[PDB]
């Protein structure tokens, strides 16, 4: 086979170039250091970082938020180190399980799931600005922030916005492995099915899409790395075989194609379009349909199949049925 | 007709690379999810031995498929077959938009900058994050989470059903369940 | 009474579907479609029927010009009119629109097929300090191979026949990835160094392994004009030999496996 | 107690000696 | 050969003892953890235990 | 672990949907053989003499019988229940119309319910009905019984370890767990649904848009509420040994009709029989039974599903003796 | 060496009393988190608790 | 050699006491825990508990 | 104690035993 796209055979060490910012090229920490295995697939050098005030700030409401989470679910094993790790996963930081409407719930049912709530988002935030400054700092154009963006608007939504327009802090994702995914199960249920929701449709579909497109781009460079494709800024100023190559192939093919440059573009609509594409669906859920799989039915969308076993007539309708 | 299509598709697509002396890495890409198609159409199907295990054709209908088969042990999310594949899902899409970006911002900086260097792309991530893959490997790297979603997955898949009867859940039961801190 | 309800059937969601429709599909096609055609269109003719307009639709097609100014100097329009110049050495089977080539003399020194070249800008690929991007190790006398991987150097290079074309004389690193790109070999027979792509040789312990092209046609590699640096098109130039070679080397390789 | 059942034995002890004899 | 008959040896000039050597201990311990714990996992044959075997009785 | 092949398959919906049930053949196997312990019915006896209600002095619920009939019944009995003490466990051994004995007016109060069971629940019990051994399976302690919390193990005839006690305060979480099929759910579904009437299984809304005046605010349920019902199915499941499919068409669980197995109708019908048994038998036993018995809120054990399917979606694989003892219903 | 009767101590030319120690410090404490965590998840054998063991009693 | 009677020793040219050492290590400590584990988990032998086995109590 | 249940005895010494003379 070709061995070197796959990994890297001789490796090379040497000085690397600092690009001086337009500011804070002094809050860069640390001793970069080499990893010979990571050097098979990547780039060795390790350190240094950036830290300045943004970082500062993230890290702050980060931390703690992940000590109100933690420390809440050893009081859940009554602080049994061993029960603790082993129980781990199973435990979690709920939401408020009576109905107070949006009142700011008691301590021990809610109250401290509310907190860490806000500290994530300060969190979140404090790392946006991070990254779209960081860009501005380098010259850069501010994409990354943006497509960050949506990702963060989203759980916004299903954090707090949802929970408002409906207006109940019970709707709330938990904290903990194993319970933010019991939330999934228990939302789809309440919501009448989500296979049937409009949204999560195109949501999954861009997200598949994004597999096929980055499997496709990541290929298709692989396949003309052999005349330096993987060059990819060069190639966009001064057109190579490469792309010309990459470009006919996929013309050949699909009967039309992209450009080095704009298959990037392609790439980053689809990504913002999933968290676009979900937010949506959350917003307009409980707000303006109540179940999914009825709404559809309405619009007839719905797949109706014959009895396998006899009808059943549900027996809380029957004459002299109980409760 | 299926089948026939898609490995016809795959082939052609070997034909055209040969044409242009690039390498065969994408149809050998296209190859994963054919693979996941005739593990859930034909395979699964064969171990339990019936047509009847596969899934109809039909938008909506599809999914009704998949909604069922996943309640049939009781809670799909716990199968660990799928959480890898899930976790990909999700690395792939933000990967993605990472890449997408990067490119999109050193070559359109904005105003009348000058287009960035591959060096802008390096000291922009090992200042957020500390770290950069590099170039070509991302391409690399890409490749790769794309094709573990369907990889792993399939193992979840076959699994359950031949080599799995009970809900997921209770499979946890094996570290759940040690004796020792039992 | 219902939220969301805009009549007895018509609902604020289903109004929303749509509307999402109609974004993407603008996206798609009023903007990104657009700005997939900055590199090769418009679209060229050798049969049709007088044609100064592609798929009908598209002639704007094309977006308005970018204007890339570039790090160390100058500007690039984007879409240009960038033509081909060369004069293909290939016949046609058929005069037919879409009926294949054949090269009229030897498609590896003609540069036809697998074997072609993009005409880039004829200068040195370079740093973000203003070096030479890609130079060998004996320039590069900062950089090193990493402990623990096999020097290449010295080692005999062995062609498709299982003929030893010739011995490696140096690596060419690139200075602002890290990365190896190029082994510079000494062709036996002739007094000449040829530059191979990394990406052409398996690398082992004792031999590198050449499937690419035969022996003999090592002495044919295109000639780098500098000794110490390579311009953008020499880069393209060398690749586009061995690869041609990967379609042209056997007259087997031609054909179809039956 | 090993009695009437040497089928180990024969399949442990049989090339055990041949494995001695033939490779010195 | 120092007083030698056959030339089996010479095995060690193509095979190398090491990779031999090196597989051969983690074959066999596969094998050994293998029989050691498929016995101690039926009901005649299992020391470790009571018996469990009801061996006829019930 | 890794489970063997193959599996014993069988369709529930229309065909292509995925619905059905999925079971280690293995496994069914060892469950078969355990519910085959049933002791077999006695040999019938010829109607001859008076009612026992003017043979003996102290029958309140047997006074139909004639003397041969009742002391099978008596017999019987003794099996299901406390073969190991015998007759003994719950009569003074010479004056048999003693009701000293604890069990004996606990088991006067249990030959009331059974009966009731098999005369009013048809619905749920159908022709199969149940016996003392449904339940009790050959101990006088029933080995699948509940609490107000949740304890562990299942089968009260396996030892606890430290962690499963529960005292052991650590441990509540899995001892929750275990119980709703190892989900991490945060809800005790029993008592919850099954020891009283007083909440609502449903949660699904029975229309397309949000309808006004429910939908908002305090006005709404809390989404617990769904996790409540979530944990009562999953438990449900493994209380039968079996998954949702048996029952919905996940495409809509909220729906009837052509969406729902006749299965899920007899379900239904369970739910409110076990209320019954629960509320009017069970519970008010704690003035009866010794403390010993009786639980950490001082409360009597309960009955939920797994008292009687033990992990079959049939109790005992549906195996009856109810022609054989009609004293246990139904009545007329 | 210092009136030494083995060789033993050349081990440390050979193998890093760095790395020795710092091994032996962490798999000692992982043992012994260990016995005293697992130890303590007994009913006999568990000081800091109440015996709740019920010895037999009951 | 030093007064040796095999060549057994000339394995450490070949094989390396660093490499076998902390395999060994390793291997030994794996087997070991899985034994003491192992063991106690069962009903007969386990030291550091109240006697689970009912041996034969009923 | 060991009666006739040398078997460990056998396992753990005989290799013992020559472990200790084959490699001198
Ligand atoms: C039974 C329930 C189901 C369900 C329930 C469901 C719900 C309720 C929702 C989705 C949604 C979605 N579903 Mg679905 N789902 C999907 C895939 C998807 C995603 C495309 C999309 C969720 C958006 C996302 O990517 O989240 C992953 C990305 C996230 C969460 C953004 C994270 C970014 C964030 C900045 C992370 C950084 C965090 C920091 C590091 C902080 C660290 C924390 C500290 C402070 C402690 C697939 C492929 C399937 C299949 C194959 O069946 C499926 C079936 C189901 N879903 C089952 C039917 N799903 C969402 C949606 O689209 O709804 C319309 C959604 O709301
Ligand atoms: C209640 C049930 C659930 C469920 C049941 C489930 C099952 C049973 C399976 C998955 C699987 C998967 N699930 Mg899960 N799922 C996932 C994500 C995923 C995917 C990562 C993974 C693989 C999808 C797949 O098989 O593609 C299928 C794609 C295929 C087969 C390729 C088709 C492409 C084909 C080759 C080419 C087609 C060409 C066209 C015909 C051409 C037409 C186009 C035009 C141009 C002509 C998420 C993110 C979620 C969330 C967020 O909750 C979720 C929830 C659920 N899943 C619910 C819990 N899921 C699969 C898996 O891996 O399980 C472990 C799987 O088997
Ligand atoms: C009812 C029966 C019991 C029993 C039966 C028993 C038997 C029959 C045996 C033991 C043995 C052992 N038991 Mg025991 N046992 C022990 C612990 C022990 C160990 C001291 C010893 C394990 C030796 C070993 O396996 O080497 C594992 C690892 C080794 C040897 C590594 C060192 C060698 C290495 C190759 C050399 C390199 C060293 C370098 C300096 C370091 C290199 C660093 C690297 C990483 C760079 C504990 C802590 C307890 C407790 C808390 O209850 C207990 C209870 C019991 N044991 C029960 C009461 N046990 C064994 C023994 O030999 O006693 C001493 C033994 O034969
Ligand atoms: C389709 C769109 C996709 C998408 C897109 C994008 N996603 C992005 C970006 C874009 C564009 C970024 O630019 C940004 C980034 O920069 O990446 C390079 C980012 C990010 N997405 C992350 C994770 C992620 N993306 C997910 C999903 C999707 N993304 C969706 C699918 C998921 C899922 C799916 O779960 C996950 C988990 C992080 C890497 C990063 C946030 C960092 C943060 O916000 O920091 C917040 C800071 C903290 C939490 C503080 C840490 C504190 C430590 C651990 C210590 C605590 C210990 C304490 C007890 C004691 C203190 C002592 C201490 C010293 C020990
Ligand atoms: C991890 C790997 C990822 C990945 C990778 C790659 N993906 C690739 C390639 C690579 C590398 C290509 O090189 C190839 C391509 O050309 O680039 C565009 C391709 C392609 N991937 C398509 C669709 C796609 N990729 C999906 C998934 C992933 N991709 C995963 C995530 C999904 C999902 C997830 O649903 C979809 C729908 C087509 C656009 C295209 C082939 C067209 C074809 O196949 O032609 C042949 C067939 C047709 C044009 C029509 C077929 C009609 C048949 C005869 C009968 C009707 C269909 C019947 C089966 C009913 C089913 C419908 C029912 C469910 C309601
Ligand atoms: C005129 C004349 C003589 C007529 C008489 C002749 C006659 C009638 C003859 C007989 C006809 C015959 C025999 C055959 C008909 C023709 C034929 C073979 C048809 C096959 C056609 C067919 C089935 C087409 C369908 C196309 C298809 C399957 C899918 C459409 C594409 C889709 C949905 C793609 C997913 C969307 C997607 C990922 C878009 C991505 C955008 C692009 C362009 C990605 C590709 C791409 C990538 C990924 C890069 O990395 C890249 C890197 C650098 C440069 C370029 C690219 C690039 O373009
Ligand atoms: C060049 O410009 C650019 C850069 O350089 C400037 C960049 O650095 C960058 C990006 C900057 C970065 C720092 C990139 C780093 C970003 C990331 C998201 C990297 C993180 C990746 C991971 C965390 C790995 C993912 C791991 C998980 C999600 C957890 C999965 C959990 C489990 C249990 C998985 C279990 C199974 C596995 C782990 C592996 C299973 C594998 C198999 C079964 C089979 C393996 C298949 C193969 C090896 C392929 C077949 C082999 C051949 C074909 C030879 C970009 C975008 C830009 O393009
Ligand atoms: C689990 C409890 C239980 C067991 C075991 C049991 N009995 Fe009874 N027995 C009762 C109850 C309760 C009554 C009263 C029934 C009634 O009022 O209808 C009863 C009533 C009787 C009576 C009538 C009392 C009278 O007024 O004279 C006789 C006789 C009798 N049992 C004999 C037996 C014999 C013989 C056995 C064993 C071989 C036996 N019983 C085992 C619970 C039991
Ligand atoms: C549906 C379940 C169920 C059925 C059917 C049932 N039992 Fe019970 N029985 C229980 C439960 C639960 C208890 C409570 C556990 C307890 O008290 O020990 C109980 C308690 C008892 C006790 C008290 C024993 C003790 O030591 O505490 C006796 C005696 C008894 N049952 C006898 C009977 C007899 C006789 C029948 C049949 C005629 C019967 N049971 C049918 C569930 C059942
Ligand atoms: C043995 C039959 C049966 C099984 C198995 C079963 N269910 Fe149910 N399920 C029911 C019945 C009956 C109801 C309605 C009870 C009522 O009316 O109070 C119900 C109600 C529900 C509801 C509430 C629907 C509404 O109207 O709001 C949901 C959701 C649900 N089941 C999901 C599940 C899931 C998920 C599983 C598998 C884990 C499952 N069920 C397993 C019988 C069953
Ligand atoms: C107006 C008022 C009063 C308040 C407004 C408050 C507000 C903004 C609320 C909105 C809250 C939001 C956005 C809530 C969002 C919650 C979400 C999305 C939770 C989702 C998932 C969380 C998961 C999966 C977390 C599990 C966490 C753990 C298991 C522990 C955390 C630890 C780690 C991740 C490891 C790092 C720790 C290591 C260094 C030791
Ligand atoms: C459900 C999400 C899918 C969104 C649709 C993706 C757009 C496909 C691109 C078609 C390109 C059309 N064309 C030939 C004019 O270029
Ligand atoms: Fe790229």
């Amino acid at each position: 086979a070709d061995y070197q796209t796959i990994y890297t055979q001789i490796q090379a060490r040497g000085p690397h170039i600092t690009v001086s910012g337009e500011w804070g090229d002094n809050d860069r920490v640390g001793k970069p250091f080499y990893s010979y295995w990571l050097g098979k697939i990547g780039d060795a050098q390790i350190g240094p970082i950036y830290l300045g005030a943004s970082g500062i700030a993230a890290f702050a409401f980060g931390s703690t938020a992940i000590l109100i989470i933690l420390f809440n679910m050893a009081a859940e094993v009554h602080f049994d180190p061993l029960q603790f790790f082993r129980q781990f996963f199973w435990l979690g930081l709920y939401p408020p399980k009576a109905q107070y409407g949006m009142g700011i719930p008691p301590l021990h049912d809610g109250g401290w799931w509310l907190m860490a709530g806000l500290f994530m988002t300060l969190s979140l935030g404090s790392w946006w600005i991070r990254v779209y400054s960081r860009a501005r700092a380098l010259g850069l154009g501010t994409h990354i922030a943006w497509n960050f963006a949506a990702a963060i608007f989203f759980v916004l939504c299903i954090g707090c916005i949802h929970p408002t327009l409906v207006g109940s802090w019970s709707e709330g994702v938990p904290f903990g492995i194993w319970p933010h995914i019991d939330w999934l199960t228990a939302f789809s249920i309440r919501y009448g099915n989500f296979y049937y929701c409009p949204w999560h449709g195109f949501s999954i579909g861009f997200a598949y899409g994004c597999g096929l497109l980055f499997a496709a781009h990541g290929a298709t460079i692989l396949a003309v790395a052999r005349f330096g494709g993987d060059r990819e800024i060069e190639q966009i100023t001064d057109r190579g075989t490469a792309v010309e190559r990459a470009a006919l192939f996929w013309r050949w093919t699909i009967g039309f194609n992209a450009t080095i440059e704009s298959v990037h573009r392609w790439g980053w609509f689809f990504s913002l379009m999933v968290m676009v594409s979900a937010s949506v669906g959350i917003l307009l859920t409980g707000t303006f349909v109540d179940n999914w799989y009825l709404w559809c039915v309405k619009h007839g969308a719905a797949p109706d199949y014959p009895a396998y076993l006899p009808a059943t007539p549900d027996p809380a309708s029957l004459p002299g049925a109980p409760k | 007709c299926a089948l026939g299509a898609f490995i016809s598709w795959m082939l052609r697509e070997v034909e055209i690379s040969r044409k242009l002396g690039i390498g065969w890495h994408v149809p050998l890409a296209f190859c994963v999810p054919i693979f996941m198609f005739c593990v859930l159409q034909v395979f699964r199907p064969l171990l339990l031995g019936s047509w009847g295990h596969a899934f109809p054709y039909g938008i909506l209908s599809h999914l009704d498929w998949v909604n069922n088969f996943g309640y049939q042990y009781l809670n799909w999310h716990y199968n660990p077959g799928h959480m890898s594949s899930v976790s990909f899902l999700f690395v792939n899409a933000m990967a993605l938009g990472l890449h997408g970006g990067l490119i999109l911002s050193v070559a359109n900086p904005g105003d009348g900058d000058k287009v960035k260097t591959a060096e802008h792309e390096n000291q922009y991530f090992r200042d957020v994050v500390g770290y950069s893959i590099g170039a070509l490997s991302i391409h690399r790297l890409g490749l790769f989470l794309a094709s573990n979603i369907f990889l792993t997955g399939a193992f979840g898949t076959i699994a359950s059903g031949p080599f799995w009867t009970r809900g997921w859940p209770e499979w946890w039961g094996w570290w759940l369940d040690i004796p020792f801190w039992s | 009474m219902y939220h969301g309800a805009l009549a007895q059937h018509l609902d604020i969601a289903q109004l929303v579907w749509y509307a999402q429709w109609l974004v993407i599909w603008t996206v798609v096609l009023l903007y990104l479609r657009r700005e997939d055609r900055r590199e090769g269109y418009p679209l060229v003719e050798p049969l049709g029927l007088v044609k100064l307009a592609p798929e009908d639709g598209q002639v704007y097609e094309l977006p308005y010009p970018k204007t890339f100014v570039l790090p160390h100097g100058g500007t690039v329009t984007v879409p240009r009119r960038r033509p081909e110049t060369r004069e293909l050495k290939l016949a046609q089977t058929d005069g037919f629109e879409g009926a294949p080539l054949q090269p009229t003399g030897n498609p590896l020194v003609d540069a036809v097929g697998p074997a072609s070249y993009a005409e880039r800008a004829e200068v040195v690929d370079a740093t973000v300090d203003g070096k030479a991007k890609i130079v060998p190790l004996r320039v590069a006398t900062d950089f090193s191979i990493a402990e623990g991987d096999v020097d290449p150097r010295g080692l005999p290079v062995v062609a498709a026949d299982g003929v030893e074309a010739g011995t490696v004389t140096d690596l060419w690193v690139d200075r602002s990835e890290h990365y190896f790109r190029y082994l510079e070999l000494s062709v036996a027979g002739s007094a000449r160094t040829a530059l191979i792509p990394l990406g052409f040789c398996d690398v082992k312990k004792d031999k590198i392994v050449v499937t690419s092209i035969l022996s003999e046609q090592f002495a044919n590699v295109p000639r780098l004009q500098s000794r110490d640096q390579i311009t953008l098109r020499e880069e393209d130039k060398v690749s586009a030999y061995y690869a041609g070679g990967l379609l042209y080397a056997t007259p087997e390789r031609a054909e179809s496996l039956l | 107690s090993d009695w009437n059942l040497w089928v180990p034995l024969g399949i442990l002890g049989i090339p055990t000696i041949w494995i001695a004899l033939t490779y010195r | 050969a120092t007083e030698y008959r056959t030339a089996s040896w010479k095995l060690w000039l193509i095979l190398d003892p090491r990779r031999v050597l090196t597989a051969l201990f983690v074959y066999l311990t596969v094998i050994a953890l293998l029989i050691h714990f498929g016995l101690l996992s039926t009901d005649r044959l299992n020391w470790w235990e009571f018996q469990r075997g009801l061996p006829k009785a019930a | 672990c890794f489970e063997p092949p193959p599996a014993t398959t069988t369709q529930t919906g229309f065909r292509g949907l995925s619905m059905g049930e999925v079971l280690h053949p293995a496994t069914v196997k060892a469950k078969k053989e355990r519910d085959a312990q049933y002791p077999p019915a006695l040999a019938a006896v010829k109607a001859e003499g008076p009612p026992v209600s003017q043979v003996y002095k102290n029958v309140k619920v047997l006074g139909n019988l004639t003397e041969a009939e009742f002391l099978r019944t008596m017999t019987a009995i003794t099996e299901w229940v406390s073969p190991q003490e015998g007759c003994t466990y719950c009569h003074d051994e010479n004056n048999l119309a003693s009701e000293a004995k604890y069990p004996y007016v606990v088991a006067r109060r249990m030959l009331e319910m059974t009966r009731a069971i098999n005369t009013n629940w048809t619905q749920h019990v159908a022709q199969t009905g149940v016996t003392c051994y449904t339940c009790h399976r050959g101990t006088p302690l029933p080995p699948y019984v509940r609490y107000l919390e949740p304890t562990l193990p299942l089968n009260n005839r396996e030892t606890p370890t430290h962690v499963e006690r529960v005292e052991t305060r650590s441990g509540y979480v899995v001892r929750l767990a275990k119980y709703t099929a190892y989900s991490a759910l945060n809800y005790d579904p029993f008592t919850m649904f099954l020891a009283n009437d007083k909440r609502q299984v449903r949660v699904v809304p029975q229309t397309a848009l949000p309808l006004v005046g429910v939908s908002r605010g305090k006005e709404r349920r809390p989404l617990s509420d769904a996790y409540a019902t979530f944990a009562l199915m999953m438990s449900i499941s493994d209380s039968l040994g079996t998954n949702c499919t048996f029952c919905h068409n996940a495409q809509t669980f909220e729906s009837w009709g052509k969406k729902s197995t006749p299965q899920r109708a007899i379900a239904w019908w369970g739910i409110r029989m076990v209320r019954d048994l629960n509320m009017n038998y069970l519970a008010p036993l704690n003035a009866s039974l010794p403390a010993s018995r009786l639980g950490r809120q001082g409360e009597a054990p309960q009955a939920d599903c797994r008292t009687c399917h033990q992990g079959v979606t049939k109790p005992l694989f549906g195996a009856s003796r109810l022609k054989d003892y009609p004293e246990l219903g139904p009545i007329k």
